[PDB]
């Protein structure tokens, strides 16, 4: 829906919005956070993203998914197997992590 | 029974793991 | 490899087959619910018709 | 050279997400979409109406 | 590496090498360059 | 018992 200025303008008007937000007589406090998460796609495992695309759609589609996060990785004379992690190169890698990243906000 | 078995929120039959010893 | 491969991954089955389970019981509850929420509103319907016959008779 | 050191580390190592944590990671996602009414995405049919778009 | 390595097994599989083979599918579903060297077939040959 | 991780 919206660019990234709006997005910001958007979070702007919300914090204005809110009940008494600038109201601090009787001593509340409103506290922004903002933090990174910090290794995700290093840490996501195979087995349990496979499950949990298992939960969201057909069960082929998740297969084909985790088993395309599976190959090995080649530059030069160097190789290895991906195993754990998830290639965010892929095509569908920014579906899969913005559906990891809502159970991550569900925690 | 537990590959080809779809997705859990569609409810359905658990397919029986025949497991024994 | 680790053992616990094994293990986390029959963890996980286990899971899916109990929400599985879990959800087709809760199903059959809200369609048994369902079932007795459609009974009543068809018996309400058919207290509302008898009055609606009553009035109609009184009237004629 | 790190991410293979990693990639044996994580076979060597086991899962690092325990059992119990992935369980519960699971079931917080099946009541989440159980409580949305999510209905799964289906395989793509032979006569999908939108696959040429 | 699919085919000429002459470390590449194109004999027929034993009933220790299917136990194997279906022990690890079922433990690390559809991750065959995962399951491949520890079945000690390549990726192919195991999904095959 | 309890995991140590990779960058630990």
């Amino acid at each position: 829906s919206e660019v990234p200025p709006l997005l910001v303008y958007k979070w702007c008007q919300g914090i204005n919005n809110l009940d008494k937000v600038w109201d601090t007589s009787n001593g509340e406090c409103n506290v922004i956070i903002e933090t990174q998460l910090s290794k995700v796609y290093e840490k996501i495992e195979l087995t349990l993203l496979n499950s949990l695309l298992r939960l969201i759609m057909d069960h082929n589609l998740a297969d084909y998914i985790t088993a395309k996060n599976n190959v090995t990785l080649t530059y030069k004379d160097m190789s290895h197997v991906n195993s754990y992690g998830m290639i965010r190169g892929l095509q569908f890698s920014a579906f899969v992590f913005q559906y990891y990243g809502l159970i991550l906000d569900l925690l | 029974a537990l590959t080809e078995t779809q997705s859990s929120l569609l409810g359905g039959e658990n397919a029986p793991l025949a497991e024994g010893a | 490899i680790n053992d616990k491969f094994a293990q986390f991954s029959e963890a996980l089955f286990m899971a899916d087959r109990h929400a599985r389970e879990e959800v087709r019981q809760r199903a059959m509850m809200q369609q048994r619910l369902a079932e007795k929420e459609r009974q009543q509103k068809e018996e309400h319907l058919r207290q509302l018709a008898q009055q609606a016959r009553a009035e109609r008779a009184a009237a004629a | 050279k790190a991410e293979q050191e990693r990639q044996h580390n994580h076979m060597k190592d086991g899962p690092y997400v325990s059992s119990e944590e992935a369980v519960a990671i699971y079931t917080t996602t099946v009541h989440w979409l159980e409580a949305r009414k999510f209905s799964p995405i289906p395989f793509p049919s032979v006569s999908y109406k939108h696959d040429t778009k | 590496n699919e085919w000429l390595d002459p470390s590449i097994k194109k004999i027929e599989w034993s009933r220790e090498e299917d136990e194997k083979l279906l022990h690890l599918a079922k433990l690390m579903p559809t991750q065959w360059r995962t399951i491949a060297p520890i079945v000690g077939r390549t990726a192919n040959q195991c999904l095959e | 018992n309890a995991v140590i991780l990779h960058e630990d």
